[PDB]
């Protein structure tokens, strides 16, 4: 469960 | 409800306490829950008899939700109307019940079954020479209905049109009609020789459906649910298989009909030559006494356009009197014109087939005056622990906009926000990583997209194909 | 050498936006801007803000029934 | 935590009030049960000798495997003061407290006593019919006002001033209303011998000026009573001790005699399941529990919707989720409770889940989930939702004359921890409310 990971994107 | 001390806590439960009522010494055997109000309905999926009453349940009440333990479904007018019509009686059922039931039947609940499970079997109608005929069994009838203001061994005729008004004003009166075709003793609609062969196979489910359907010996018309991929197909390909007469199959698409047709030949011993497909491209229809016409809701609906060729083929099936009507994706039926197809074909049975008993509008439920109530459903989760559909990981990607575009979000209208919030960059860098990664893993990947603007964009940014309405077949 | 009263809302590149907006609208809500992620606000509209933004917000969230 | 907390409450009392505290072998009795094994064995093996044996011997007892514990040990028996450890001819001895070993010797051989665990009057009375039915419903009683729930026979005032005055069930005149709080839900989520010992911690604390030795005197041989048997009347602030353990369901009175309960004995040592429930992908609960203590807690996470006599069936819902985090419980908490109450199925299929893993992938051996991974990440998701806006209470300093001078204040407010935002580029940062003070006292200087 990836719920505190930094968001996705560039 | 007499001399029953309320709990600190009933407050909490606004008329939903039903803690009035005592338990039965063999409630760790009983696996049922009923409720007095709602009428919805806890079993036990994990106890003895779960297997006797999940059937039983589907049968007398819809499903709301069937989780892997515990299974909710509900009562209600509508499914009562379906389970009295085969076989079915409130004493059975009361019978069953109080035996799988940890909690003794309330009055109020029995008043409400007993209302509406006796009220039905006074009707049925028929059709003679391509004339819609209401016939009663009993004459005693005719003192209410033909004095009531809309109505109006006996047999009177009624407009092919009417049928969609008569059949609600037989849901809203005490009798609803059933539409029962005795295909073995039919020897005016001409015969048509097809088999399931060999290769054919029939899963548990379609055969415990198919149970369900023919228990008594006589075809009923309804509705049959299965999830999609299920073998649809093969329900309607061996429902006309068994019944042995002429049959028209209506389907919201050309590569479905295709398909259709397809399948059809290749799971039953059909002929080419008793087989047409009624399509945009070709129009012949079987010289055969008896074949299928697969066909398509717009090819069968539209009644201002016509061509030379389909007008032909509109005469034609308006003058032969069909036998059976397959409707695939019949949750398009109740439209505003749709609808119209049901009172103007003629035909002794009508068969639905869809994945999905629902729709945004509450034309829903005019479905049960204008097809029948629902036969049988299936589950997902237990069909893909038992192997019979692949199991899904499925997962919601949260995107964030970006400053930039999000800036433009606030002061755009609602119409430009809808193309602002689908074109962010975040949705074009996590498709590509996915797809990289994806295709590394070797998947087979399918991207829609509802917008035709997005989805040419994405397919000429990333170098793959699109497919939208535009595009020939 | 200057003290100025007020209270700092931390928050990211969204809610900075939606709070100019409604700064826009209001000008008293926002005594300052700081950075793209820092505003300096009035200490009696804080528990405003909150509770409107918390209106506005549910909007863009599904509660049936 | 029990024994934990036990210790620790007896750790912070002072040293002349504990050798008070060991005179009466009733509180020895059960003082001497709450240390460690090793501890009572070396206990045990001082009480019944006469002398004074070297730190050495004691550490040749324990072998180099158990080297930790007796480090544990000793450290456990010294901060109480139970043993005097006293340097003479180049050796550290050890010995026993006298009043100690005195107190254990009269204890375990019958002598005298000076009825420090009462008497017997011989009149006995229904345990199940009267003394279990009046320990539930009191503290049904006062369960139920903890949680919230409406009850028609509110609790004494003095367990209510225990209470507010406690971290326990914060209240608010303005608002006019009492509500739970983190610490509240914790106590709920503890077993009956940690829940009885919390409150009656807090009673010992909140006790002022009534002597600290005698509550406790009072506590252990209320702990080495038998439930269903008389006790003729005792200390002068015992009496009215007593009259106030009454209004926590622990001992009964007519209205001469008091009688222990069930709770009594619970408070000495400790001692399908009423509580499991099933979680659905749904986000429905069904728990096959009857209980209104049970019922209410759950309502505190869960928007119930109806109940039956064998079960709750209840919805999640972000109103109710929202609720249960703004009472100050947190997540992790929740699913604690969730999963020390998951149903034989639940537990079953998980164990049957984590076989397929592990089978399918024996390498790496993932934790056991009780219930579906979706329900942890929405709430800990709503969580987020209630953390999204971050704000603090300061001042923002500008129109600095000198980089120097920028970097020096805020490098300073970064060495106090004061320090929240900083642009080296605007010259300019933030720092908090609590450190505006210091900053501005350091800038002067
Ligand atoms: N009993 C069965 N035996 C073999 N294949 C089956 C069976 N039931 C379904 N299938 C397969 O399932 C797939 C979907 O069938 P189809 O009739 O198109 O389903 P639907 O119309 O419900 O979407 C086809 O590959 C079909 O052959």
């Amino acid at each position: 469960s990836t719920i505190g990971k930094t968001a996705l994107g560039r | 409800p007499a001399d029953f001390v309320p709990d600190s806590v009933s407050g909490m439960f606004r008329s939903h306490d039903f803690s009035y009522l005592r338990l039965r010494p063999d409630h760790a055997s009983r696996p049922l829950w009923i409720s007095p109000s709602d009428g919805r309905i806890i079993l036990e999926s994990f106890s003895p008899l779960a297997e006797q009453a999940q059937d039983f349940l589907v049968t007398i009440a819809e499903p709301i939700s069937r989780p892997s333990h515990i299974h909710e479904y509900k009562i209600t007018a509508y499914s009562l109307y379906a389970a009295v019509s085969v076989g079915l009686e409130t004493d059975d059922i009361i019978s069953v019940l109080d035996r799988l039931s940890k909690v003794p039947v309330a009055e109020s609940i029995i008043n409400f079954i007993k209302g509406a499970t006796i009220s039905y079997g006074k009707v049925k109608l028929v059709i003679k020479h391509n004339r819609y005929f209401v016939e009663t069994t009993q004459a005693d009838i005719l003192q209410m209905l033909l004095n009531d203001s809309v109505i109006g061994v006996h047999s009177f005729e009624i407009a092919n049109e009417s049928v969609e008004v008569v059949k609600k004003r037989c849901q809203e009166i005490d009798y609803p009609v059933l539409e029962e075709y005795d295909f073995r003793n039919d020897h005016r609609n001409p015969d048509l020789d097809i088999d399931l062969k060999p290769s054919t196979q029939i899963r548990p489910y379609q055969e415990k459906s198919l149970s369900k359907m023919f228990g008594n010996g006589r075809a009923r018309s309804g509705i049959i649910v299965l999830p999609c991929g299920a073998g649809k197909t093969l329900v309607g390909i061996t429902a006309a298989c068994t019944i042995k007469k002429s049959v028209i199959v209506l389907c919201t698409s050309s590569v479905s009909v295709m398909q259709w047709r397809q399948q059809f030949l290749q799971w039953c011993t059909l002929q080419p030559e008793n087989c047409a497909v009624f399509t945009s491209d070709n129009k012949e229809m079987f010289q055969t006494e008896s074949g299928l016409v697969v066909s398509t809701y717009s090819m069968v609906a539209n009644t201002r356009n016509r061509s030379h060729d389909s007008q032909k083929v509109m005469d034609f099936l308006t003058g032969r009197e069909w036998g059976f009507i397959i409707l695939d994706e019949v949750h398009v039926v109740p439209a505003a014109m749709f609808r119209r197809v049901v009172s103007t074909i003629a035909a002794h049975a009508k068969l639905g087939l869809t994945a999905t008993l629902v729709r945004e509008d509450d034309k829903i439920g005019d479905l049960n005056f204008l097809i029948g109530p629902k036969l049988y459903e299936a589950n997902w989760m237990e069909l893909s622990q038992k192997g019979h559909i692949a199991n899904v990981q499925c997962a919601e990607v949260w995107c964030p906009m970006t400053a930039e575009f999000y800036q433009e979000y606030l002061r755009e209208t609602a119409r430009k926000r809808m193309l602002l919030y689908i074109m962010n960059p975040t949705k074009f860098q996590a498709c590509q990583f996915l797809i990289q990664y994806h295709e590394r893993r070797g998947d087979k990947i399918i991207v829609f997209s509802d917008n035709v603007y997005a989805l040419q964009e994405y397919a000429l940014k990333m170098g793959k194909p699109f497919i939208y309405g535009s595009t020939p077949q | 050498a200057r003290a100025r009263k007020g209270a700092l809302v931390q928050c990211d590149p969204s809610i900075k936006a939606l709070i100019l907006q409604i700064d826009a609208k209001m000008s008293d809500i926002v005594l300052e801007e700081l950075d793209d992620t820092h505003l300096l606000v009035n200490p009696s509209k804080v528990e405003f803000v909150k509770h409107e933004l918390n209106r506005l917000l549910s909007k863009n969230i599904y509660n049936p029934m | 935590s029990l024994k934990h907390s036990v210790t620790q409450y007896l750790e912070e009392i002072p040293q002349q009030v504990q050798n008070r505290l060991y005179t009466s072998p009733a509180t020895c009795l059960a003082i001497y049960r709450i240390l460690p094994p090793l501890a009572k064995f070396f206990i045990m093996a001082m009480v019944f000798n006469e002398n004074e044996v070297p730190l050495l011997d004691l550490d040749k007892w324990v072998n180099s495997n158990g080297k930790l514990q007796f480090q544990n040990a000793i450290k456990s028996m010294k901060s109480l003061h139970l043993l005097i450890p006293n340097k003479s001819s180049g050796t550290l001895m050890i010995n026993l407290n006298p009043t100690f070993k005195i107190s254990l010797r009269n204890a375990l051989t019958g002598g005298e006593v000076q009825n420090s665990f009462g008497v017997v009057v011989e009149e006995n009375v229904v345990s199940l019919d009267l003394l279990d039915e009046y320990s539930a419903n009191k503290w049904e009683t006062i369960l139920h006002f903890m949680v919230g729930t409406p009850l028609a026979k509110i609790p004494s005032e003095k367990v209510l001033n225990l209470l507010k005055h406690s971290k326990l069930m914060e209240e608010v005149n303005s608002t006019g209303e009492f509500k739970i709080t983190n610490e509240g839900f914790q106590f709920l989520l503890q077993e009956i011998n940690s829940q009885l010992w919390t409150l009656l911690l807090q009673y010992l604390k909140m006790i002022e000026t009534m002597d600290l030795v005698d509550v406790l005197h009072f506590i252990f041989m209320l702990g080495a009573l038998e439930v269903g048997k008389a006790y003729k009347i005792l200390s002068e602030t015992q009496r009215i001790m007593l009259q106030d353990m009454r209004d926590y369901g622990l001992v009964f009175q007519k209205h001469s005699i008091f009688y222990p309960t069930k709770l009594a004995l619970m408070l000495t040592s400790d001692t399908i399941p009423d509580g499991s429930l099933i979680v659905e992908t749904n986000f429905k609960i069904y728990s096959y529990s009857n209980s209104p203590l049970q019922i209410a807690v759950l309502s505190l996470f869960v928007h119930l919707k109806a109940r039956f006599v064998n079960m709750v069936l209840g919805q999640i819902t972000r109103e109710s989720i929202r609720r249960a985090l703004t009472n100050g419980i947190t997540a992790d908490q929740i699913i604690a409770y969730l999963e020390t109450h998951a149903h034989p199925q639940m537990r079953r299929l998980a164990e049957e889940k984590l076989e397929k893993k592990l089978e399918l992938d024996p390498n790496c051996k993932e934790p056991l989930q009780v219930l579906p991974p979706t329900v942890v990440d929405q709430i800990r998701l709503w969580q987020l939702e209630l953390d999204r806006v971050i704000t603090y209470e300061g001042s923002l300093y500008s129109d600095f004359e000198t980089s120097q001078e920028y970097n020096l204040l805020s490098k300073y407010a970064q060495d106090i921890g004061v320090l929240l935002w900083k642009d080296d580029k605007k010259k300019k940062f933030f720092i908090s409310k609590e450190g505006n003070s210091q900053v501005l006292d350091f800038a002067k200087r």
